[PDB]
RNA sequence: AUUUUU
RNA sequence: AUUUUU
RNA sequence: AUUUUU
């Protein structure tokens, strides 16, 4: 109805009037490069709002892809972010000879000892996360010459089972997952447990999700000569982790009422 | 100017604190002057007290001063407003904590 | 796709009208459905199904209780407080503590307190003493719709005792309806 | 050309640098829920322009039928529309007896009659208008017993006549939309009378388009014992009614040159 | 999502809750007539750029062919524009008998010459522009009576040959485009000269791209009665013009390094 | 449907070109074209085809009349003056009130006052005394177009009336155009 | 159509990505394109395919000659200077001025020198005296792109001259690139 | 890498 | 008024 | 120039 007619008022009023030589004038209206739009940016738990948008800019033909092609760092390209779940030392304690059956050799507080030390490979991202939801997979090694002989009670314990210990009966602890291991048989137990609470999450370092403990299922007969140093040692895996509620750098963050 | 407000889920120290882990929004002022966040169900159960543990720390930080002129104003009034999702429940009744007129 | 729009850049002068379900969302999130219970208990007709304490009346004689029944500011039933209009069946459960009688009881949405001296036809349903009944009040009611604060948007409710000797007692009543029609929610409601 | 590409030069960028964790950002572009328009809206007689609209509002699922489906008001919805055409007592003057033939018994001001008071139904209206078209329908009332005898002549007389009466011979007032109506025979007369007068529109308020009148064909013959208090009543209703120029509440407007 | 929909969200809403009357309320929205737009105008090495442009205007029914159809000017409409390679007096000088052979009668400023003086056609234009391109006609004429006799060398001489004239050998200017013209059988000599030079455009208003000349190849033999006052004239005509450096008016800019 | 901008809302500076029959609309309303006679009195060749009076001379001898025809200030043909340009067919209207005598009439756009010092062809039709005759005098101006306004937009009239005896008399002179063509309307004009 | 955008009227802000061919016009021109001569002159294969001077040395013993290869802020190869990354094949010319003798020639990206006390596979061709070689040093270098700045952009250069008697002389040492890959482009340099 | 030339 | 439940 | 009228 008006206001943007410049471009065919004009471009055709000449080519109306043009002679041989061709129209004398062009005239050409359309939108200005800086429109009224608004855009919207979201990366990881991020959104920016920009009403005054500008247009993006990029080098010469760039390539995004990211990937080293010669691969100058010869690891999965996924490496980084499995380096979490990583196999890891979780502890190593000394099978002290003279001690009765049923005795504790070693516990682990379960989950938050993976991030034991900032020298641990979740240590890192277990620090921006409150909540986690994960599954195990221990390792426990008990190595004793062919000489000497004994049994260890390699057993997950539940936060329902650490808290009413005491009210347990001890050779009944073969009912959860555990690894009755002879020594001078086995060096190595294996133990696969998945995610055991009583609430979807459990807070990032917490003792909740019980605990992983060694016990003394029938002491060590180390003869005269043999030596008498043996050590037990608990390595940790993760099947699966998850990692969900954000937070502050390792601020205690109560996800449970 | 531009404004972040972030939310840390299940918070409960009322302490100013670097936003760039938690979830946030930055608000450019325009036309449309009025942003929105939006904060996932987070607990550690498949269903949450309506009255317990709060819903986490909310916190407007400023990231580039309100600019004005010599006919406009030096500082302006804002409004935070509260709902729920389009996934919101609710779930059992319980008794009443408190009493409406 | 998404647009900035959904993204959570809005303007708050242009959600008229009232009632826009309008999707939120961000990288590494989408609106999560999901149901604990096979049904819902935000559902109008679940919610209020149920019951909640009203009042207390401890009678002496065989007198009659006129109550002006109202919506809850107290129980669950406040969520009523967030409408402004009513309309449905009303259900009223009487608790009749008494050693030796009956308990007449009756309903009507007149104001008139004559045409409730004789209890004719207003339901003079009868529990015998020591017993309880649940009666369901029909909308009665000469108006349309009833707004649900008035100190009698419900109802009143008649207590008529018929005791045989010295025996005395307390009648304690409680409610829910049975199918609700709420319209044109209101403000929510401040506290005391 | 530019200033809007913030959405696919951020949303592909991605998608071309993307693992299989998927895009690690998403950009999107679109124009303000406020953008540059006008709204006009108009109701009677009336225009709203206005250039800075907003959303328009309204309750939840809501009803404009506006039609109360239980009738609690039993009457046709087009009742007080119609009100203003309704059959109303326009005069009522005692035909007082030893009155010569050709004497005026009663005349009513057509059309302003019809908004004699505040008390009329087309009263209300009328109010809000200069200009007036509308037909008419009489129902001159006369009741006598049956011992009594006359007869009075009810006529139409446009303001051509009511100016020059005078002039004209009574008698050959039966050229005139009338009903000589014989006492004792007939109780009343009707009379149907469509806009008539020199002008397209009549104004409000005015004694133009003529006035109905009542005069005496031949005296009241009233016996010695018959009663000798008869009543003439005239009744009006708008076949038609048509109230175009909009004014000030009943302020003398000039329609005409 | 907002904010435009004023018009359906007010049209509609009447059209649900309208009665035999039809609606109450019609409601439109739209875009103002002053868009956000930018108008952009190119004339002969011009343009002209608006941001905030307006509807343009014109007369009633106008006609802007320009062109008279009744001709009140009987000329070619190409007139002006041709005007300039239009055939001009570029110079006369007289014969001055005894004048030796080799002898230079007149030479010619080309082609600063065709803007000799501002009373030449082609003067006007030739100020606005300081590059040229352009061939030449030329056209000496040489009236002698039939008594008379002798011969003239009209040659056409390139900067080259002008810049080392005097290493050149007279009688071999015949290698040169020119016309050995031998009076009492010739009167006039016509020359086509394409643009030479060693340069693609030579600057307006310079003696480059050479110069015509008229020599004495054999003197005048003037019998006792015969008239002795011989003049030759040089015209000159543009075959083909250009003109293409913009530049101030009249100012010396060199196109040159 | 109706646009904003039919319904009032535009733009003053968005008129251009020139002529706009644009519709304006409101609610009850809308452009309604009703007929009373069977032609059009605006159009130029109908109000323009109807004379009005010029001016009046009273001569007494055989001299000649000469007079610049010009578009009137007065009468209904000053809706001339809304133009800028004419051209066509020109009405003259005389009367010649004399006893007994003829007059000579004559018209030409020639401006020279020696063309018409003879009448030879200039076209000298005879009104006889006490007559009127209603001559049409072709465009035969040397101009394509006649400024409206000019003090001689119209070409000059001649009157050389031959007289017989002593008798004198008055010659009134109104006059009309046949179809006339008008062009690039200019503003209107002022009172006095 | 021409858009207003191509005929001048753009904005500085919305110019990325980088490298934008938009074409620019106004009545009466356009982008013209003319050649002169069959092949381009600005294409970097063909440009940097010609040659440049270096350094010159001066030798007296049989000493090693090791010197830091850089691009040249000099001539034309500071064209160079407008890119930050290289890669590709090295061309080095080399001028032995000598009366009797032999001059053994290396080229190495390694920056140890150790590696180059001995020259047994750097590439030790040999130019009898007086005469002259150009030799294509590969791409040997441990980094996969050569900041085009460094002081040793280019790998170094061994000279180690095998002379018989008390003959000296001095080493002139010109060079090019063959097919040269340059990339990010950085702002243009200044001058001294 | 028609990243010698066609 | 699948405004008991499917 | 249906720039007399249809």
């Amino acid at each position: 109805v008006g206001n943007e007619i410049g471009g065919n008022l004009l471009t055709k009023v000449a080519d109306d009037a043009s002679n041989i030589l061709g129209p004398n004038c062009f005239a050409t209206t359309a939108e200005p490069e800086n429109k009224n739009v608004v855009q919207a940016t979201t990366t990881v738990n991020t959104t920016n709002l920009t009403q005054h948008p500008s247009a993006p800019t990029m080098p010469f033909s760039p390539d995004f892809s990211n990937v080293d092609n010669f691969h100058s760092m010869a690891y999965d390209i996924t490496t980084g972010d499995k380096n979490p779940s990583k196999l890891v030392r979780l502890e190593t304690h000394e099978w002290t000879p003279s001690w009765a059956r049923g005795y504790q050799i070693t516990h682990v507080e379960l989950p938050k000892v993976f991030w034991d030390h900032q020298d641990k490979p979740a240590y890192g991202q277990s620090r921006y996360f409150a909540a986690v939801r994960c599954g195990f997979h221990f390792q426990v090694q008990v190595n004793v010459n062919q000489g000497t002989a004994g049994s260890a009670l390699v057993v997950y314990e539940p936060k329902p089972v650490v808290t009413y210990d005491s009210k347990l009966e001890f050779g009944a602890f073969t009912n959860l997952p555990h690894v009755l291991m002879n020594l001078a048989e086995t060096t190595q137990a294996d133990l696969c447990i998945p995610y055991v609470a009583d609430t979807n999450y459990v807070k990032t370092d917490s003792s909740d999700l019980g605990q992983l403990k060694v016990y003394v299922w029938t002491p060590l007969s180390i003869p005269t000569g043999s030596a008498n140093q043996v050590d037990v040692t608990i390595l940790g895996s993760l099947l699966q982790l998850d990692f969900q509620n954000p937070r502050v750098f390792a601020q205690d963050v109560n996800i449970y009422d | 100017g531009r404004l972040r407000m972030g939310f840390f889920p299940n918070a409960t120290t009322d302490s100013t604190s670097t936003l760039d882990n938690a979830i946030y929004t930055i608000c450019d002022i325009g036309s449309d002057n009025s942003f929105e966040i939006t904060i996932p169900y987070s607990f550690s159960t498949w269903m949450r007290k309506t009255n317990g543990h709060p819903i986490g720390l909310f916190q407007i930080e400023v990231l580039n001063r309100l600019t004005y002129n010599s006919s406009s104003p030096s500082e302006v009034y804002c409004i935070v407003q509260g709902k729920m999702g389009q996934d919101a429940r609710f779930f059992c009744p319980t008794g009443s904590v408190v009493t409406f007129q | 796709t998404m647009s900035p729009n959904e993204l959570g850049l809005t303007s708050a002068q242009d959600d008229g009208p009232l009632g826009q379900e309008k999707p939120n969302y961000f990288l590494n999130f989408r609106s999560m459905n999901v149901d604990i219970f096979t049904v819902s208990h935000t559902k109008v007709d679940n919610l209020f199904g149920r019951a909640w304490f009203f009042m207390e009346h401890t009678f002496t004689n065989e007198g009659q209780w006129r109550v002006p029944l109202e919506f809850p500011k107290q129980g669950h039933g406040s969520l009523s407080l967030l409408f402004a209009y009513f309309t449905g069946e009303l259900n009223i459960h009487v608790l009749f503590l008494s050693e030796r009688g009956f308990l007449r009881v009756a309903h009507t949405y007149d104001t008139s307190n004559d045409r409730v001296n004789f209890l004719s036809s207003n339901g003079v349903i009868t529990v015998p003493a020591g017993e309880q009944m649940t009666l369901s009040a029909p909308y009665y009611s000469n108006k349309p719709l009833r707004t649900v604060r008035d100190n009698n948007s419900l109802g009143y409710l008649m207590c008529k005792p018929f005791l045989t000797g010295t025996s005395t007692g307390k009648i304690e009543v409680y409610l829910s309806l049975r199918c609700p029609n709420f319209f044109f929610p209101l403000p929510a409601p401040k506290v005391t």
